[PDB]
């Protein structure tokens, strides 16, 4: 339904001055607010925000508060100051996935119709992307219960702009792996995504925690796809991928061994461009 | 009578008038305290706008109510 | 203090023109508010086009002191 | 009523006239390359709301002095003397009044009434209507009389053409006048040109005597080659008269 | 430090930018183009174009106020 | 003037659908909250008039507004069915005041029940002496029909206006179906 | 120094030529009379 | 590299052409369509260069 | 008085919603509030910044209704916590930074009620993406002017560390108002996480890259790489002769081997060593 969300870094800073703001409070409380944004072909943007009143009690934690006066004047002071923006659905400042966000998406879904949410991190550790999103899909389907809805993430990233280029690459002024190379690639993506490809092999270590001791319900669909992960482990060293691996290594080393010899010849060309200014000034010069 | 004159700058400004007084009589009243001509000022009482040509007692502006100072904005 | 006011701004060097022509422009689509401008795009009537007599064409869209009915290309 | 007056001249005081240019490209997104009516070339933006991708080239638009960026786009010009040269006749003169030659009336109406009412018979034989046709003569016939009885019927896009209005005494203003003569015809589909006493900028041609009929031969081969030189010349049709057709171009 | 300092020179690539043409140059980084205003200027350049795309009869953009190469 | 929030509490429970008190048990609560907003409206203009419900679905119906266009729009057609849960209808209440633009108002609150109430009696005496910490004052005025000399009731606004607190009241329903608008003269006119 | 084309009624308001340039509307000074200020006349006019 | 920010700021030099020198050490010099300038010489140049 | 040792903080946070509302309205002066902290006589704290709904013309750009403005920031109080106008700013498109005779005027306005607003110019053109040039002002008063004496008794040595540009020199720097150093307010409340939250991937390097086509991209290159060699077998061999000084002039017309000879080299590198590392990863990790 959705291809992808494309978030601005502004907004992504629009919560982080709010999760200052009530700070305060120290004992608990999420930030929630109303997300602005305009989706067009079929690319979900995401632009501006604010964060309404919100509070929460632990006990019978199924109370909550949208006061939508303040939903109302603001988005009409907002739709007045921009009428390109628009409502674009919520976010809620996501530590991990509390109880209330099953009905808030349905509590203000009478604005946006594919009212998305969108899961921001206030404490930075991780090795891949912290900004999470899902979307809203219902179900009458095939073991849990007759009324059945749950969140499915769509694909997330954050969004660049001409305007905030400016803006955040004068904010950084700070360690940079830029003069991408040979050696970008190394630590992007080869020191770092092979431990990326550890916190998902040990994520499924974590599940793997109900053998005979942890929660109840024990698998009906979430072993189909792990079933198909050791099916689907690639082939074994045996076939002419032992063959054809050593002849792409005889065709991609020859380049280099060209492309090698040409940078000692180069430089020898510049040895003597320097042999030449040395010999034919200390008897001009002195 | 008193009233208050709650600016944007977080700062109340305390005038002795009469409900009679036209407004164009409480801006300059300000203008005696400031020094602000009074195009440059917009008077706001309870989300409405005051015209110099009505009084106090138009509006139901009486002894200690909260007015909200605006002023004008013209950039170039 | 119009009348005044008008008086300091017809100050008597004027470059005089030629009218080109004389607009039907209609408000655009879509205008929002933030950076709302009553100057482009809000009324129909008038704008116009002239040519001075320094060979410079310039567009306006307020015409001035002098109304649009008694103009004609 | 005497005081809404002057407020509106108080709100007149802000505006500021805007450069009347023209787009040439479009080089990235917000890089655009105009040059003006003025002289020089710049490299411009525009505004993020105007429709960046309707600025084709050609188009005529409007500037900023100040910081040198589009405003707005705008339509073409009609160039007031072909305005004050369209539709300023009052003239209610009628076929009923010419008399003597209904020979030539019925021959006239056939190039420029006929096939713009019923084109399908000669789409059906295979042939074009003809472009257009002079009227040639002694003075004092009816030659400019029966153009005004054409005159009479459109109102709106016939064109009378003095042929001596179109010459001043500017490098190229002669010959961009018949430029944007025929950029208004084409511009409403159902037009007669009508061109009266063409031996002002017909002529031969010379062997170059005076500096004069330099540039009204430049003048005159504008009007040769936008008749038939790669263009379809469609519903544009065009009459002409003289007194004497001696002192032609046999081009033509 | 330096890859920072090469990005910050285009401020002067701005939005009011006037077009001249490339007609010779005296020497290393300085030459000489004709504006669209009719007179010919004697303008220093700016380091990061490629001088091997200039001078078959090249159009080049102006400087509006200072009217160098740019 | 003083600072309070004059908070209101609607019922749509399942219980008040029938035509026993005249017009209707909808509209004859409804001119009884009209009442009440426009004698709270105009003996402070600070106080402005939202509405909640304690039903099994603890809507927020209306904002908290002062205006009563809104008011006035859902109440017709309101739909009034569904279970009663009071149980979170002291935290619908309590966290809805702590929601307000001022935390300096006093803490008023009026509750409409008229349908069997089934809360445990000690689970809302650990909530009123919740309400002892929070420190809230709430008259609760019964309507309709309830189990009558109103059980778990009597002993919640005696565990509310608890410690110090002796100003709180409860006004219980006659069962009988007559104009309620003499039913809540005795609020109106004094506390 | 420039060329009057004209002048008109009930007030100066004369109205003025120069060799290339535009044409303008302009005013007396004080160390001259209106009297010998008629039409199709060479004039000089400051810069300002 | 970081100096040429402070340093195309300032204006353009004008190409004009000699016709003849003469005393006190000045050139008549025209410049494209503008008229004639009688402009003095720099330091380091020759009136007999130019 | 003051030291001329203003040293204006601002944020991390404000500067953002400066350029966005400054650039998606940018050839109109688009305009705003400042909605601060105020701190002592010498520095001052601006925090938060919003805009309104405004009508310009092409020299002048005015505000609309009041009423916008005290139901904004009453908002604004009780969501989040209370702050005060500290004040205003303005957009320059693509000027520089001064106050022209308008700016001037409701500058002239708002210093009345506290007497430190704080006039910015945010340009969002000349900032490429370096230098953001902003510079804020304030008023200084022209009966001083007249007087010819020299305001703001310069007591640090601080405020002459920045150069006015030539162009704000022209307009009314200095002569009606000065410059104030600033800086950014930074802190690993935000700066860590706009570092580590902006440039990230996934899988962009566990991958392959077309793998029937990386090699025929290492023709693609060598192919002409042969012929620009042969230009390298052609400018070396005239050398030994006119003065290589000539030989920098001269070549301004055409690509010469040398330079465009190593261009490729690096890049038949890169593209052939990170394809053949990430390859011989996964024969050991996939099985
Ligand atoms: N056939 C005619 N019937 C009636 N009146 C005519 C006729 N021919 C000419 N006239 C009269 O002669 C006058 C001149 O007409 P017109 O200008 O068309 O002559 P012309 O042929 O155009 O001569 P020229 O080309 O020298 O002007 C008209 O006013 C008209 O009244
Ligand atoms: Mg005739
Ligand atoms: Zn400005």
């Amino acid at each position: 339904a959705v291809q992808k969300v494309v978030v601005h870094p502004l907004v992504l800073l629009s919560v982080v001055d709010h999760f200052n703001r009530i700070g305060k409070v120290g004992n608990q409380k999420r930030v929630v607010g109303v997300l602005l944004g305009s989706w067009q072909k079929k690319v979900l943007d995401v632009s501006n925000s604010f964060a309404v009143p919100f509070d929460e009690d632990d006990k019978d934690d199924s109370v909550w508060f949208l006061d939508h006066d303040y939903l109302e004047n603001m988005y009409g002071m907002f739709k007045k100051v921009n009428a390109r923006e628009r409502i674009v659905g919520w976010y809620h400042t996501g530590p991990k996935l509390h109880k209330n966000d099953i009905a808030i998406n349905e509590l203000m879904k009478r604005y946006c119709p594919n009212s998305v949410l969108v899961i921001i991190d206030v404490k930075p550790k991780d090795l891949g992307l912290p900004t999470e999103a899902y979307i809203s899909v219902e179900e009458v389907h095939d073991d849990g219960t007759p009324t059945s809805k749950t969140f499915e993430h769509v694909t997330s990233e954050i969004g660049a702009e001409e305007a905030e280029e400016v803006g955040v690459e004068h904010l950084l002024r700070d360690i940079k792996d830029t003069t991408v190379g040979t050696l970008s690639q190394r630590i992007t993506n080869q020191v770092h995504g092979l431990k990326g490809l550890n916190s998902k092999l040990l994520d499924i270590r974590s599940y793997l925690e109900k053998v005979a001791t942890g929660k109840l319900p024990i698998n009906h669909q979430i072993i189909y796809q792990l079933q198909d992960v050791f099916n689907l482990l690639p082939d074994v060293s045996l076939q002419e991928f032992v063959k054809a691996f050593y002849l792409k290594t005889n065709d991609q080393m020859v380049v280099v061994y060209l492309a090698s010899l040409i940078r000692s010849v180069v430089a020898l060309h510049n040895l003597i461009n320097n042999k030449i200014a040395n010999r034919d000034a200390e008897k001009k010069e002195g | 009578m008193q009233i208050f004159v709650k600016t944007l700058t977080g700062k109340t400004i305390t005038l002795e008038v009469e409900p009679s007084d036209t407004i164009e009589n409480v801006k300059a009243k300000i203008q005696d305290k400031e020094g602000i001509p009074p195009d440059q000022q917009r008077l706001i009482f309870a989300g409405k706008q005051l015209e110099d040509g009505r009084t106090l007692s138009d509006y139901n502006i009486q002894r200690e109510s909260t007015l909200h100072l605006v002023l004008r904005l013209r950039g170039g | 203090e119009n009348s005044e006011k008008i008086k300091v701004n017809k100050t008597l060097p004027y470059l005089v023109s030629n009218v080109i022509e004389l607009l039907d422009v209609d408000p655009n689509d879509q205008e929002e508010d933030g950076a709302n401008i009553d100057l482009d795009s809000q009324r129909k009537g008038k704008c116009a086009v002239i040519k001075t007599s320094t060979r410079q064409t310039y567009f306006l869209p307020v015409i001035g002191l002098v109304d649009a009915e008694k103009l004609k290309p | 009523k005497q005081y809404e007056k002057s407020e509106n001249d108080l709100k007149a005081l802000q505006s500021v006239g805007q450069i009347v240019g023209e787009v040439l490209k479009q080089l990235t997104e917000e890089k655009f390359i105009v040059k003006a009516t003025n002289g020089p070339r710049y490299v411009v933006g525009c505004r993020r709301q105007l429709d960046k991708s309707k600025l084709k080239p050609g188009t005529r638009v409007a500037l900023d002095m100040t910081t040198l960026t589009i405003m707005r786009y705008l339509p073409r010009e009609v160039d007031p003397l072909v305005y004050n040269m369209s539709h300023e006749d009052p003239g209610n003169v009628s076929y009923s009044e010419i008399g003597g030659l209904s020979e030539q009336i019925r021959e006239l109406r056939e190039v420029i009434e006929l096939p713009l009412t019923n084109p399908e018979l000669f789409q059906r034989v295979g042939i074009i209507p003809p472009k257009g046709c002079l009227l040639y003569g002694p003075p004092g016939t009816g030659k400019t009389l029966l153009a005004r009885a054409v005159a009479s019927q459109l109102d709106c896009n016939f064109l009378k053409v003095v042929s001596s209005s179109i010459v001043d005494k500017y490098i190229g203003e002669s010959a961009r006048l018949i430029r944007e003569m025929f950029n208004y015809a084409r511009d409403h589909q159902p037009c007669i040109i009508f061109m009266d006493e063409i031996d002002a900028i017909g002529g031969r041609r010379f062997s170059e005597g005076t500096s004069a009929d330099r540039e009204i031969q430049r003048t005159l081969m504008e009007l040769l080659n936008q008749m038939d030189g790669f263009d379809t010349l469609h519903r544009v049709k065009m009459i002409m008269a003289t007194n004497r057709p001696d002192t032609l171009d046999p081009a033509l | 430090e330096f890859l920072h300092a090469q990005e910050e020179v285009k401020r002067i690539q701005s939005i009011p930018l006037v077009i001249g043409q490339f007609l010779e140059a005296v020497d290393q980084n300085t030459a000489i183009v004709g504006s669209t205003t009719g007179s010919n200027y004697y303008v220093r350049i700016l380091s990061t174009i490629d001088r091997e795309l200039l001078k078959p009869n090249a159009s080049v953009a102006l400087h509006k106020h200072s009217n160098a190469l740019v | 003037m003083v600072l309070e929030s004059t908070m209101v509490c609607v019922d749509n429970s399942e219980y008040m659908r029938n035509g026993d008190f005249l017009p209707t048990r909808l509209q004859a609560q409804q001119d009884a909250v009209n009442i009440v907003c426009h004698s709270k409206t105009r003996s402070n203009p600070e106080n402005n008039v939202g509405l909640i419900t304690l039903a099994n679905d603890c809507e927020v119906l209306t904002t908290l507004t002062p205006d009563t266009g809104r008011i006035l729009s859902k109440l017709h057609t309101v739909q009034p069915k569904g279970k009663i849960t009071f149980c979170t209808g002291i935290r619908v209440a309590h966290l809805a005041l702590k929601h307000r633009q001022g935390k300096n108002h006093k803490m008023r609150i009026i509750a409409f029940v008229g349908s069997p109430v089934e809360d445990n009696e000690k689970d809302l005496v650990k909530l009123a002496k919740r309400l002892k910490k929070e420190k809230v004052n709430v008259d609760i005025i019964n309507f309709g029909e309830e189990e009558v000399n109103t059980e778990k009731l009597t002993a919640f606004v005696n565990t509310l206006n608890g410690k110090d607190g002796t100003g709180s009241h409860l006004v219980t329903v006659p069962p009988g179906p007559s104009l309620a608008d003499a039913l809540i003269s005795s609020p109106i006119l004094a506390g | 120094c420039t060329k009057i084309i004209n002048a008109d009624s009930e007030d100066p308001k004369y109205i003025i030529n120069v060799k290339q340039f535009a044409k303008f509307v302009v005013d007396l000074s004080d160390q001259v009379a209106p009297t010998d200020i008629e039409e199709g006349m060479r004039v000089g006019v400051d810069r300002n | 590299l970081r100096e040429e920010l402070q340093l195309l700021q300032e204006q353009g030099s004008y190409v004009g052409e000699v016709v003849r020198a003469m005393d006190k050490k000045k050139v008549l010099v025209k410049v494209h369509p503008e008229g004639k300038f009688v402009v003095d010489v720099d330091k380091n140049i020759d009136i007999n260069d130019v | 008085a003051v030291d001329t040792a203003e040293q204006v903080y601002i944020s991390s946070l404000a500067l953002l919603k400066m350029l966005k509302h400054g650039r998606a309205g940018v050839p109109m002066e688009v305009m705003g509030l400042m909605l601060g902290e105020f701190v002592d006589d010498y520095t001052v704290r601006v925090i938060d910044v919003f805009a309104m709904p405004q009508s310009g013309t092409g020299v002048s750009v005015e505000a609309v209704d009041p009423v916008f403005q005290a139901k904004m920031l009453d908002m604004l109080k009780q969501t989040g916590r209370p702050e005060m106008v500290v004040g205003w700013y303005h957009s320059h498109p693509g000027f520089g930074c001064w106050l022209s005779g308008v700016d001037i005027n409701t500058q002239q306005s708002f210093e009345a009620l506290s007497e430190r607003a704080v006039a910015v110019v945010v340009d969002p053109i000349q900032s490429v993406k370096g230098k953001v040039v902003i510079d804020a002002f304030r008023l200084i008063n022209a009966n001083m002017m007249v007087l010819g004496h020299e305001p703001r008794q310069t007591t640090s040595n601080l405020g002459h560390l920045n150069k006015p540009s030539i162009q704000a020199l022209i307009h009314g720097l200095n002569r009606h108002y000065y410059s104030i150093t600033i800086n950014y307010r930074k802190n690993e409340l935000e700066q860590k996480m706009l570092l580590n939250l902006h440039k990230k991937s996934w899988m962009e390097g566990l991958t392959l890259q077309d793998y029937s086509e990386h090699c025929k991209h290492n023709e693609s290159v060598v192919k002409e790489m042969l012929e620009l060699a042969k230009n390298y077998n052609k400018a070396v061999e005239e050398e030994d002769k006119m003065t290589p000084e000539q030989l920098a002039i001269k070549n301004v017309g055409k690509q010469d081997p040398k330079r465009h000879l190593e261009e490729h080299v690096d890049v038949l590198m890169t593209s052939n060593i990170v394809q053949c590392l990430a390859a011989m990863l996964d024969t050991v990790v996939f099985k």
